[PDB]
RNA sequence: UCAUGCUUCGCGUGGAGAAUGACGUAGCAUGCUACG
RNA sequence: CGUAGCAUGCUACGUCAUUCUCCACGCGAAGCA
């Protein structure tokens, strides 16, 4: 519904980040892992969505990694 | 199961027997007909096993080739197939903050650090044009991720501090874009 | 107050110390205290109500109440004279409480009174009982003892769980604040025994006749003998006291100069490894009148009972010596003229010093077997490595084998979106639904393996009640009498999968297949013969698991080197197979749940108990927290099948190899070597079968503690009262094994305490009336045993009870039980958590497994596991199985379409249609085959 | 099979039977010739069964000998590899310190755990946070295991060089912990 | 990138048994011809 | 009644060919505890 869509999306977001070689930055990878695991173990949806905002900011920060215009066409 | 030469004999031989019972001829004729029919049936049933084995081997080969091709295709396009899935699912969620930040990123207004969640929050964002600046900023309040932030410092593209009064309609060309804006969560 | 005040004045007794009646003047005071009792009628270690003593509390000049009590008792006129005489004999000993004997007029005639002066409120028996029968629901004696001696403050216990060893590891410091008092008590006991021996007195010492200052009183059962032939009896005293010595770290002062806690530590010689003289000195200092021979080195022991007896004392005494002196002992040999450094012995914490019997100085050439032995040896690897100081763990770090530290992460799972979309379209995952996703792949960062390894901080040195353990082991060996074991040849061994890792350093040259092919059967037999005279230390690798879970933990398993596994198989596999091939026993390894096996197992555990109730548990972090003594016990129980193929020396060296390989060996974690404190290495050859031995050992201990702490005077049945009396005798008064009583006690347990054991999982069917009357163990007895013998607090989330047998155990091997009609009769079926099956469908560990068209047989197994959910009263549970069948059909349709598109030939497979119909899966739970 | 002479007898019998059938013989000769054909075919099949059995037996031993010859090669390879690994580690250890400490042993035996402590020339320290660094390896020289160690390198969890000036309480949040410190035994 | 247990699926080798077809040797029974 | 010749019916053994049921191992893929 809505709480199951957030967790399945966080899994895929962390998979995408792991392909962009974020593990090379230990400090950033630790934060991403913490956000992902805290979303998986969540009971309230507002907490999950705020953590998703935080986790997606990681992808949007590294601008050259992906092009949003083609992906959001 | 026709199309085999052996069958073309067997059936024909069988035909004789089908007629033979009607004739009711001497016993020896019946026995020789039975022998011929059994020989033809044995030939056909020995030849059918060969075609069955060939068909099973062909099916095995087809399945293995399909599996190898599909595995290679799945592994090859793993990076491109995941970003599309991610953005499809993000569109499905249709959240407000997520849509806000993605629409901003499409215009180049991207964050420099991880968007914090606490009141004592440090945010740094890049504003690459005046239109986007006026769309997101008005006075000393910054709207991003469906929250409100207080602007602290607006560093020019050459690291020189910019006063919020300078950024206006006619000073878009004078300043060096993109600007970097520092804000604290309100 | 004429009568009640002139009594207090005389009780003062020329000491003139501020007395204040605790009671009501001249009347007796009632207390509820722990006693160690054995007479013709009763025997046990329980709490009794005593009403024979008046108590007066002493106070200070400032009118403050202090911990000094005058205890005045009245008794017969003959006991009065007897005690007076014995006291006059022992008066001068400084370990004797000061007595005063007088006579007072109570009503109209003289009554003789014996007054013991300046005693503590509680005794040593109270402390031992409080710590060995711990109940967080009511621990008032324990709290008062902790607060009276400045171990902690009264507001310490307002913390949510101050008692848990894992949630509050600071409780160990509070308990360690009691060590010096217990050490002083031991010293005074030795003084008292010397006084008895020199004065010529014979008697039994009990914990309840000594206070917490270490002073002794009573003397009512002491006989008089020749003035040099006294005989103290100290067996139950020491044995009951033993578990508290390692919990309070009593002997810590032995690490200081002059055994003084204010002086600095001792600085030992760094090259010293033989502490036999120190061990003997410690034994003579504390356990002087313990009258069974102590062997500091267990290579000199007479049997496995002797090995346990002396390894217990070694465990105690090893806490005083530097940690750098334990482990492999190395020596310089010459091979063809070049010098090597190789292991020629081993210093164990429990077994003492061991030396190899085949050490070849000045060799000429190494064959394949010698190369294998020298390569697996940690000596060469550690000698040439760098020094390491890892501050991320309290574990002892040996060396770094590289110039870099390795950090390894755990990746997330792969999302199978097609199955998730299908399930959603079928009506799953809606808000407010009983079936929701709970099992995921949790990702970890680069400090994961080291953290899971550091969880070994929960393993602590634990000294046991040796007299209790020596009976429990004999009873535990009765559950393993239907099996057959012994050594096999190298060509009789069965290796299930040869494509596994061979361990460090062998994993850099090939798999286990490489080494099983390179070695001939003669080489393997030569290696096995070698391990019966020599010790081969081994390096173990720590490998992270990648599995789906509902918890955030990341588990590590132990990859043991092939040198250890190859010989351990040849030593244990026959008994392992015999256990795994048996039906109807307590251990249910090797029994399938399909084709009616679950129903058979439940009907076998139910047996014919009288007032049945079910209970069960699951150990928390079983391998990290397991004591070393119990692991050695489990290893010794399994080797009792080698009474004809091996001698005592061979069996000791097999034990030493196992200990040096999977109990305290070197561990490689990220390119660095650490020393494992203890526990079990999950990944050795006997892990699942040693877990079962440990489990039933803990259960038998719980039952013994339940029966021996019951008031014997209030047992109605004469059979059970006689059983308790005999149990106490066989534990603390009998030295040799009594086989008849072991048979009797085993039959009692089988009749009233039926068990079903699988590794660290247990289901018990027990007689509720006996358990309520204290005749068999309960869940609380089990919790007490685990607290004082395992160093873990078991919470109510890891244990369960069930008063209705028609609904089966709550859980067992992650399965729930359902009583359903199957044809004509009712049977028990296992079903899983629906979330587990759905999560396995949705999240996978490989990208190619997200294409179901390549993995149709993957979903058939999940549907097999999910079939029993169709018979659940909840409808979503039933819908999971139908969802899986429909998805299987959809996958086959898609596969046929793809075959006809890519190629142009139809597959012609009219056999798969059985996989999306429920008959194929119903046949898997019917007793037909 | 074709090579085996029994095929010749079978072919001769079949040819004789066919010729007699074409010649329209009386009947008894035809019966004798069909008997000859039957017995010849039976004998030929009996021998062909043995021929196929021998073929399979011969074909199933080449695999065995190839497997054994390859296993011997792999055994030699692993033997050489283990020997080379053992001999390389011989020269990676400083002989003087080891000899000095192992001659002071009363019987030649020493604990293993004290070898790197007293003999190793390089020390590696893994520091998880700043307080541990302050209490453990502060400055360019520290003391450990009754020896003096001079710091020669510091890197972070990403294997990037870190300068000793960057290691301060306020700058700690900007570092990727843990830090790995490499030092050499002084004097 | 471990130890164990159970289960499903596919391929192969072999042993035992079941059914069917062709052919052979021997034994018994019945029918016809030549001779003693 | 015996010798020789031919025809049919039945029994025993042997030999291969074809299909099917169970089992013992071998090899590969997967699931669960
Ligand atoms: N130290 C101590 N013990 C006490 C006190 N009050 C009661 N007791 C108990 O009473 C006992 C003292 O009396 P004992 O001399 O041991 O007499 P007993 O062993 O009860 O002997 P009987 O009663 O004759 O069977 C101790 O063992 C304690 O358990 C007290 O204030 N201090
Ligand atoms: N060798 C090996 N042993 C395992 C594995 N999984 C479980 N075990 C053994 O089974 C024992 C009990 O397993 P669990 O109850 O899951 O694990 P645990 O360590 O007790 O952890 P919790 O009970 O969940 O706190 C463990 O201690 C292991 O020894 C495995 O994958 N490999
Ligand atoms: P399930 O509830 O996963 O575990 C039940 C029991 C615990 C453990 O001793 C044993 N087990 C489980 C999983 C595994 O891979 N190995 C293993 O020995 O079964
Ligand atoms: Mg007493
Ligand atoms: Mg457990
Ligand atoms: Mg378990
Ligand atoms: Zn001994
Ligand atoms: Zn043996």
């Amino acid at each position: 519904s809505k709480m199951s869509d957030v967790k399945c999306t966080s899994v895929v977001l962390l998979s995408v980040l792991q392909q962009l070689r974020v593990e090379s930055s230990s400090k950033l990878w630790a934060q991403c892992v913490q956000l992902h695991n805290d979303i998986l173990l969540a009971k309230d949806t507002t907490e999950a969505f705020e953590k998703m905002v935080s986790l997606l900011s990681v992808l949007l920060s590294m601008q050259g990694a992906v092009d949003i215009n083609k992906l959001c066409e | 199961f026709s199309s085999l030469p052996s069958y073309a004999a067997f059936a024909t031989a069988q035909e004789a027997y089908e007629q033979a019972v009607a004739n009711g001829d001497s016993e020896v004729v019946l026995k020789k007909l039975k022998k011929s029919l059994n020989v033809a049936k044995s030939e056909f049933d020995r030849d059918a096993a060969m075609q069955r084995k060939l068909e099973k081997m062909a099916d095995q080969a087809m399945t293995q080739m399909y599996k190898q091709a599909r595995s290679e295709d799945k592994r090859a396009k793993v990076t491109s197939a995941m970003q599309t899935m991610l953005f499809t699912m993000l569109r499905k969620l249709d959240n407000d903050a997520l849509n806000n930040i993605i629409n901003n990123a499409r215009d180049g207004c991207v964050p420099l650090n991880i968007i914090p969640l606490t009141t004592a929050a440090k945010l740094m964002v890049v504003i690459p044009d005046y239109n986007t600046y006026k769309n997101t900023c008005d006075g000393t309040t910054f709207t991003y991720a469906s929250a409100l932030w207080e602007i602290q410092q607006v560093v020019d593209a050459d690291s020189k501090i910019v006063q919020l009064s300078e950024i206006s309609m006619d000073n878009s060309p004078n300043l060096a874009w993109p600007l970097i804006v520092t804000a604290l969560r309100a | 107050s004429a009568d009640a005040q002139s009594f207090l004045n005389r009780v003062c007794g020329v000491s003139a110390a501020r007395l204040t009646p605790c009671g009501t003047g001249t009347s007796t005071d009632v207390v509820y205290r722990a006693f160690d009792i054995y007479n013709d009628k009763v025997a046990g270690f329980a709490k009794f109500l005593k009403t024979n003593c008046c108590r007066f509390q002493e106070k200070d000049e400032d009118d403050n109440l202090i911990d000094s009590y005058f205890v005045v008792k009245r008794h017969t006129f003959s006991n009065y004279q007897h005690e007076e005489t014995i006291y006059n004999l022992l008066k001068d000993c400084p370990a004797v409480a000061k007595h005063d004997f007088f006579k007072f007029r109570i009503d109209g005639d003289m009554v003789p009174h014996i007054s013991r002066q300046r005693l503590t409120k509680y005794t040593m028996a109270d402390l031992v009982y409080a710590l060995r029968h711990f109940d967080e629901g009511n621990c008032d004696t324990l709290k008062e003892i902790l607060v009276t001696y400045n171990c902690c403050d009264d507001d310490y216990f307002n913390k949510k769980d101050w008692y848990d060893f894992v949630e509050n590891p600071d409780i160990l410091r509070v308990y360690a604040n009691l060590g010096e008092r217990v050490r002083q008590a031991l010293l005074k006991t030795v003084q008292f025994c010397d006084a008895m021996r020199n004065a010529g007195i014979v008697g039994v010492l009990t914990l309840d006749n000594q206070d917490l200052n270490g002073n002794w009183y009573d003397f009512g059962d002491f006989i008089q003998t020749t003035p040099g032939s006294g005989v103290p009896v100290v067996d139950s005293y020491y044995s009951l006291l033993m578990p508290i010595l390692t919990l309070t770290r009593a002997l810590t002062a032995e690490s200081h100069v002059d055994t003084d806690l204010t002086k600095p530590y001792i600085k030992w010689d760094l090259l010293k490894y033989d502490f036999t003289e120190e061990r003997l000195k410690l034994f003579d200092r504390y356990f002087k009148y313990w009258d069974q021979t102590y062997h500091p080195n267990c290579v000199n022991c007479l049997d496995d009972r002797c090995i346990l007896h002396c390894a217990n004392f070694n465990v105690l005494f090893s806490t005083v010596f530097p940690p750098t002196s334990f482990g492999p002992l190395v020596r310089k040999i010459f091979v063809d003229g070049v010098p090597f450094v190789v292991s020629t012995g081993y210093h164990f914490r429990e077994l003492g010093v061991v030396h190899n019997q085949d050490v070849n100085l000045h060799s000429s050439r190494l064959s394949f077997k010698e190369l294998l032995v020298y390569a697996a040896d940690p000596a060469m690897h550690a000698a040439s490595g760098n020094l390491l100081l890892d501050k991320r763990t309290t574990c002892f770090s040996v060396a770094a084998l590289t110039n870099n530290v390795a950090f390894q992460t755990v990746k997330p799972g792969n999302f199978n979106k097609d199955f998730y979309d299908f399930a959603v379209s079928k009506g799953f995952f809606k808000e407010g639904s009983s079936v929701e996703l709970k099992h995921f792949f949790f990702a970890q960062d680069g400090n994961a393996a080291i953290s899971d390894y550091d969880y070994y901080r929960y393993n602590l040195p634990t000294m046991c009640d040796i007299r209790q353990l020596l009976f429990v082991v004999e009873v535990v060996d009765k559950y393993f009498d239907c099996y057959d074991g012994g050594c096999i040849n190298a060509n009789q061994v069965i290796v299930n999968n040869l494509d596994k890792s061979a361990g460090f350093p062998f994993n850099k040259w090939g798999k286990a297949r490489l080494y099983y092919d390179s070695m001939s059967y003669e080489d393997q037999d030569a290696l096995f013969a070698y391990t019966k005279r020599n010790v081969i230390p081994t390096i173990t690798q720590m490998n992270l698991k990648y599995a789906i879970s509902a918890k955030n933990r990341a588990r590590t398993v132990a990859g043991v080197s092939i040198c250890s596994t190859m010989t351990n198989r040849q030593f244990h596999q026959k008994l392992l197979k015999s256990i795994a091939a048996t039906r109807g026993a307590t251990v249910v390894i090797g029994t399938s749940k399909f084709y009616g096996g679950w129903h058979n197992m439940l009907k076998t555990v139910y047996s014919d108990v009288e007032n049945p109730h079910l209970m069960g548990w699951d150990y928390p972090k079983c391998d990290r927290a397991m004591p070393n003594m119990l692991r050695i016990m489990a290893s010794l129980v399994l080797a009792r099948k080698h009474t004809t193929c091996c001698s005592l020396s061979h069996r000791f060296y097999r034990l030493a190899n196992e200990c040096a390989q999977v109990l305290s060996e070197m561990v490689m974690c990220g390119g660095s070597l650490y020393v494992k404190p203890g526990g079990t290495s999950s990944g050795d050859a006997t892990t699942a079968y040693a877990n079962s031995v440990f489990n039933i050992c803990q259960a038998v201990t719980a039952n013994v503690n339940a029966l021996l702490s019951t008031d014997g005077n209030k047992i109605a049945d004469k059979y059970v009262r006689n059983l308790q009396h005999r149990l106490y005798e066989c534990l603390y008064r009998n030295r040799d094994v009594d086989t008849d009583f072991v048979n009797e006690f085993y039959a009692y347990l089988r009749k009233h305490f039926s068990m079903m054991i699988l590794s660290d999982d247990a289901v018990v069917c027990f007689n509720s009336t006996y358990a309520s009357q204290g005749l068999v163990a309960s869940i609380k007895n089990f919790k007490s045993v685990l607290y004082y013998q395992n160093n873990v607090f078991m919470s109510e989330a890891k244990c369960w009870t069930e008063t209705d047998l028609t609904k089966g155990p709550h859980e067992f091997c992650s399965q729930h039980t359902m009583l359903v009609k199957q044809g004509d009769d009712y049977v028990y079926l296992p079903y899983p958590d629906p979330s587990r099956i759905l999560g396995a469908g949705c999240f996978v560990d490989d990208i190619v497994k997200t294409d179901g068209t390549l993995m149709i047989e993957r979903f058939v197994s999940l549907a097999i596991d999910a079939y029993p959910l169709t018979k659940h009263p909840n409808q979503e549970y039933a819908d999971v199985f139908h969802l899986y069948l429909q998805y299987i059909r959809k996958l086959h349709d898609e596969l046929t379409g793809h075959m006809l598109d890519m190629y142009s030939v139809m597959l012609t497979n009219d056999n798969t249609s059985r996989y999306w119909e429920p008959e194929f899966y119903e046949a898997m739970y019917t007793p037909h085959t």
